[PDB]
RNA sequence: GAAAGCGAGUCCGAAUAGGGCGGCAUUAGUACGUCGGGCUAGACUCGAAACCAGGUGAGCUAAGCAUGACCAGGUUGAAA
RNA sequence: AACCGAACCUGGAGAUAGCUAGUUCUCCCCGAAAUGUAUUGAGGUACAGCCUCGGAUGUUGACCAUGUCCUGUAGAGCACUCACAAGGCUAAAACCUUAUGAAACUCCGAAGGGGCACGCGUUUAGUCCGGGAGUGAGGCUGCGAGAGCUAACUUCCGUAGCCGAGAGGGAAACAACCCAGACCAUCAGCUAAGGUCCCUAAAUGAUCGCUCAGUGGUUAAGGAUGUGUCGUCGCAUAGACAGCCAGGAGGUUGGCUUAGAAGCAGCCACCCUUCAAAGAGUGCGUAAUAGCUCACUGGUCGAGUGACGAUGCGCCGAAAAUGAUCGGGGCUCAAGUGAUCUACCGAAGCUAUGGAUUCAACUCGCGAAGCGAGUUGUCUG
RNA sequence: GCGACUGUUUACCAAAAUCACAGCACUCUGCCAACACGAACAGUGGACGUAUAGGGUGUGACGCCUGCCCGGUGCCGGAA
RNA sequence: AUUCCUUGUCGGGUAAGUUCCGACCUGCACGAAAGGCGUAACGAUCUGGGCGCUGUCUCAACGAGGGACUCGGUGAAAUU
RNA sequence: UCCCAAAAUGUAACGGAGGCGCCCAAAGGUCACCUCAAGACGGUUGGAAAUCGUCUGUAGAGCGCAAAGGUAGAAGGUGGCUUGACUGCGAGACUGACACGUCGAGCAGGGAGGAAACUCGGGCUUAGUGAACCGGUGGUACCGUGUGGAAGGGCCAUCGAUCAACGGAUAAAAGUUACCCCGGGGAUAACAGGCUGAUCUCCCCCGAGAGUCCAUAUCGGCGGGGAGGUUUGGCACCUCGAUGUCGGCUCGUCGCAUCCUGGGGCUGAAGAAGGUCCCAAGGGUUGGGCUGUUCGCCCAUUAAAGCGGCACGCGAGCUGGGUUCAGAACGUCGUGAGACAGUUCGGUCUCUAUCCGCUACGGGCGCAGGAGAAUUGAGGGGAGUUGCUCCUAGUACGAG
RNA sequence: CCCCCGUGCCCAUAGCACUGUGGAACCACCCCACCCCAUGCCGAACUGGGUCGUGAAACACAGCAGCGCCAAUGAUACUCGGACCGCAGGGUCCCGGAAAAGUCGGUCAGCGCGGGGG
């Protein structure tokens, strides 16, 4: 959710993917299809979304950890010094990537509980399954 | 520095608010209203919201000076005076709306009965 | 070369390293003129607010002074 | 003595004026800069950069190749550094498995780029000395980054093109964009962009489909089996889940916890029987049951249906202030749009006949300055 | 509310809570006074005054009043 | 009028008062000879209320006279 | 010093982090020599660390201070001698626009350390810095204004500037102007416009949950997608040889997200009085007290007493209450002059319309004889509000 | 033909680590050490003077693909350049260039001078 220990600011870019994994730790997966910028308000706030839905035996194994620590819009005269680095921390999804993944839970109670969850999402999601072997 | 007054005068202050609205309620007895005696009981409420707007004004009046003075003495400029103003503005106008808010339901018991 | 001064050489320095110049593709040129330009003067032309010097008057309004002028009527009612 | 924070008149100079405005005859040639550095400097000026003139030089310039060297944007990636995803495991750091991020990480790491000698298709600049300059914030746009809601026809670097000082055609109108850089003359021809129903020229041309919104004419999360095309799950002498009538069985017999919660408020778990057949329950309504239905069965109709997944097109979402509109008219008997071809149209681009100007060399004449002549290029606007 | 009062002013945007005042106060000056005008040990104004007189400052009917702080500043005084 | 903070908070007059008069006191930043507090009379002073009257107003209407309009006479301006 | 980049060089931003204005009588010179961090097993006035020892060990430690490069044959850790932490010099290069600045082979003079080849002209390198003038102090006996000295001058050396706004006017310099003046600017602000839209306003998606039961009657966490541009604002592009600023009064008018009416759906809607959402701008939307207000509170009403545009509509229409000229006062800041999105009393805003547009009214010509006069309607404007009451009723309705 | 000793190039397709073969010749241990010279303390190192024994140990050759190390066909990232897309974030088409990693595989070396031995 929070960091500990960082620097100043930081850059931002869109690149490409580097992560082909659709599978990790579980059955069930989550990939964007366009580029968005994932606030960390969002994380947690679809966490509680999908903890009402599962009754003993919801993990979620979230790795989208928010690494792009930004500005914020002042109140009166953007004109001096930088900006206050104290707000909000996001992190770029290339299309390609898995954001939310679950395991244990039936088909009815995944295809739904990946569908609550992604009306706050900037961009459009889809769901994967089996037939994704990578590495050992 | 704003961040460290902002704190100082946030704390004092909701420290004051929750104080007084947990003190009105040791105000009524029970139901209130017996014949008449409904708007007599009010006089006592009238204190309170008294006293409230004067403790949020104190803690206006009393940082202000605390910066004020602070910033002639060669350590910030200008621009900085109005800025701490609004900063004030937003906890004294929130104290009021929630003295106001909070007395329209507490009339809204001692007259209901 | 700072200079003494020495010299088709002279300074750095009691060293033979370099800077300046000579020789080498070698002008040495000077004076008058016209034309680009530079400098100094108004110096492309027009324009200050202001500064200084001398002088103009209180027949302006500000006041002093000398000497004169003026204040219908009615009311009140002091001391003594 | 009618604008007194210092009168008025005359002189000191037409004070100074780094600020403003204006600066007068023609043609030909070249052709800038808004950058860097320093500045009581930041609209100012110096030096260089860039311009021109001329004197020396006379291929060293210029792009294109080849080999040679240096970087370590893009990407990546873990065993370095800072953070980081799940479990192990240990008395948490570490170590392991799986998984990561990164302008200021990096053992990897290209494109392209940069220095060099070298030359050709090339090509015709380059430089040195010296005269005279102006410019010394620059603007937009794509690309590559900072700022900044990766908000501004915002700002600040890099880079390319245009503008700036370049018209002409195109984008209705329009420095910026697209096509193109205008020596002169031609009621002459071929094109580029862009278009070819009518307002202006040029197929209301062809073929295959997509459309039916009048979309084409400022938007999205998200919705609708709107239509076109691709691909996966169960069946017709199982004569199909969906349409029409019937059954839509029981038992068993505790929860936490209520006046109740003995199918459907939340927290468990969810066997059996009779059978052709009946649920470890996807709703509604009540204080709990009743009552309306789900799965499964009989019959007659039953050469077809039901669930999504991908894209081409489109509907909703869509609210503005002087009257409305795609430039307009209109356009589906498409003048909308995806792909296919051809013809035409259409710049001052290229071309044709004539001519003038700038630079070079080649036949000239005269004793010379010089003139005029033909040839190539130019004529950069 | 302001000021005590009558009185004055910003001739051509402000007459007032301005200023002015009567009244109170601190101080200065006895000399050819302090003080001021003056190129001037010239002249004159202070005054043909002379200290409850004269300049300065502030304050301002009248009434109850006029606190604590001289470190710093300035003011007089001291003084090996 | 000094009190930024709302109209501060009760009170007074009003149908209803971000004003005004009494008070409270939290005086952001009263106050003693840049004087405090108070004061009868005076002020083309400022502030609030009441009485009276009223075209200030609800709405104006009508009348008048001076232009304005028409013809003869004289005939300007800023601007451009 | 990194980072920021269009990748050699270079390069902006009141762009992201960090250091210097030294230090070292010797971490310097030369020559010898020493294998670091860190863990692990086992021992000590030790039970965190170190220390001793032994394994491991691409060195993960160190290098005086900042970061980076460099990173072991050592600059890294010790010792002896030593003090070139040198004079006279620089072939040829780096870099700069100029002046600086950096690196350097080789020469000489004389020295230092190894045995020697050799290394040695400060320090692992990069900051630890400053022109020029003016003057201090040692060496040198170039000038020295008649000759001879001397004064003073010149050259070597070196010292002095916290010139720190550091390429650096004087030896030496703070404020204020609402008394203000001149030259200029929309290459710079306030009004307005514009771009924008974070903030504002509002619409829509998800369903946490309230709502007895139930997610959507109503309300909708957390989070999200757009809209409008009336708000704070950002940028500041026409406009500073002048786009008059608030508000009101006057005149209006336009949009819808419709306050009132008008028709509808859903309701948790019996009636009744509502809610809500949909459609819908014809027309309408009061009087006062306080306030300078827009805005808001209150009084008395109403069908209701809408929101916003129009240069926050309207000053060549008015007002001038508000604020941004002068005087004056108060508090407060200022030593002073003076000062304040602090209050306060005062305070001249400009008879004569060209053109567009506009309310009226005429003069021409045309409308194919010249007249009188009666009409069609293309088109165009105006108007369009609403309550109460009674009749059906005290009926459907509902326990009332 | 072999092998040992030094010293080079090469600078992990030569390194570590399991184990072995080797000491006759070479090689190291070991022995001793008043003094040359020498250890912050020790002659472990440095070093002077020198057997046998030994070759677990340092070394030297050798086998084994545990781990390191290198590592290409295809293919994707990026992409000069050329042509476009969306409001934008950002995205594609054409011609070449075109690496990280990971897949196959390949190894624990190869090339000299010199002096000493059968």
């Amino acid at each position: 959710k929070r960091t500990k220990f960082r620097k100043q600011f930081r850059g931002r870019m869109t690149g490409d993917a580097k992560g082909g994994d659709y599978v990790a730790f579980g059955d069930y997966g989550l990939i964007a299809m366009e580029p968005a910028w994932i606030k960390s308000n969002q994380i947690e706030a679809c966490r509680i979304v999908m903890s009402r839905h599962f009754r003993r035996g919801g993990k979620i194994y979230i790795r989208i950890f928010p690494d792009k620590p930004v500005t914020k819009k002042p109140a009166e005269t953007r004109m001096g010094k930088g900006k206050g680095a104290v707000e909000y921390w996001v992190s770029v999804v290339k299309p390609g990537r898995v954001m939310f993944e679950v395991a244990g839970v039936t088909e009815e109670q995944a295809k739904e509980a990946f569908r609550l969850a992604g009306h706050k999402l900037p961009i459009q999601t889809k769901m994967v399954k089996r037939e994704v072997y990578d590495e050992a | 520095m704003i961040s460290d007054i902002r704190k100082d005068a946030e704390v004092r202050m909701d420290k004051c608010v929750e104080a007084f609205k947990t003190q009105i309620s040791k105000i009524r007895t029970g139901g209130g209203g017996t014949e008449e005696r409904r708007k007599d009981l009010t006089k006592i409420v009238r204190g309170e919201a008294e006293q409230a707007r004067v403790a949020v004004r104190n803690v206006r009046r009393d940082a202000n000076d605390k910066v004020k003075a602070l910033l002639k003495d060669k350590e910030i400029s200008e621009d900085d005076d109005r800025r701490s103003q609004d900063d004030v503005q937003k906890l004294t106008d929130a104290a009021i709306k929630k003295i106001e808010a909070a007395l329209a339901d507490k009339e809204a018991e001692l007259m209901q009965f």
